[PDB]
Order: structure tokens, then sequence, then C-alpha cells
């Protein structure tokens, strides 16, 4: 009836996820960056 | 059941949340860069 919570997600869980999200954002943009990606290919 | 272990459940959304946060941050990034490229070219 309500011994669901089968999976209830635990903040720990949606912080562990937020902190992943934010570490691969923050390798994605230094990879794009350092490849010249928001250089200027300026002849 | 040995499966109410909220591995894999917790995991999909673990995983559906980071999905999320990876794909805005990219959208994010394009909107950036479209409106640098505009303000460079309107010559001002």
């Amino acid at each position: 009836g309500a011994l669901e919570e089968r999976c209830g997600i635990p903040i720990w869980v949606v912080l562990v996820g937020v902190l992943g999200g934010l570490l691969l954002l923050t390798i994605l943009v230094l990879a794009m960056w350092k490849v010249g990606f928001f250089k200027r290919n300026r002849p | 059941g040995e499966s109410p272990k909220c591995g894999p459940d917790i995991l999909v959304v673990l995983l559906s949340v980071m999905g999320a946060i990876l794909l805005i941050g990219l959208a994010a990034l394009l909107i950036w860069k479209l409106l640098i490229t505009i303000h460079d070219r309107k010559e001002f």
C-alpha cells in the first residue's frame, strides 16, 4: 500500500549524480577548449 | 525477488539525472558559442 520505496532515491545519489555530471561537463569544456574548438580558425 | 536491490533502479535514475546534466551543459555550450558568433559578426 506504501510498501513501495522499492528504491526511493536518497539525496546522496542525486547528489552523487549531480557531481558526476558536473565533472563530465568540466572535462568536456577543457578538451574542446584545448582543441581550439572555441578558438577561431580565423584565416 | 532479490531485486528490491536499489542498485539497478537507483542506478537508472542516477544515470538518467547524470545524462540530463550532460545534455543541458552541451546545449548551453552551443548556445553560448552561437551568441558569441553573432556578437562577433555584428559589426558594431
